[PDB]
């Protein structure tokens, strides 16, 4: 009936306080708030991380 | 990590308490794997594993 919904659904796993990843469902986002995809710059930090004991798995 | 729900009869609500670390520590019985593949080929004394295999059988 020519209304254009495009809902989605999300769950939090984490926080990026500062330029550090932490966990927990806390810190709900207030209504009206932008989502903005997500850059590899960020991504790396969480996986890679900089340390000796590491496993390459793809 | 460290944290407990005490549940029992002598408290009111039983609730999960923040534990603080203690001073000092019991001895951790955990063996890393990758740091010790990460060093060079470690050389077993066949000799005392098999002494100790058959010496000790009650």
């Amino acid at each position: 009936k020519d209304e254009d919904i495009f809902i989605l659904t999300v769950q939090p796993v984490g926080i990026f306080k500062g330029e550090e990843f932490f966990q927990g469902n806390s810190m709900l986002p207030s209504p009206t708030e932008p989502v903005f995809l997500v850059e590899d710059d960020i991504l790396n930090k969480i996986f890679s991380n900089e340390k000796t004991k590491i496993f390459h798995l793809g | 990590a460290g944290e407990c729900l005490v549940v029992g009869d002598s408290t009111p609500i039983p609730s999960i308490v923040k534990l603080e670390l203690p001073n000092p520590e019991p001895r951790s019985q955990s063996i890393k794997f990758h740091k010790k593949w990460s060093e060079s080929w470690r050389t077993p004394s066949f000799e005392e594993v098999i002494m100790r295999w058959r010496k000790e059988n009650g």
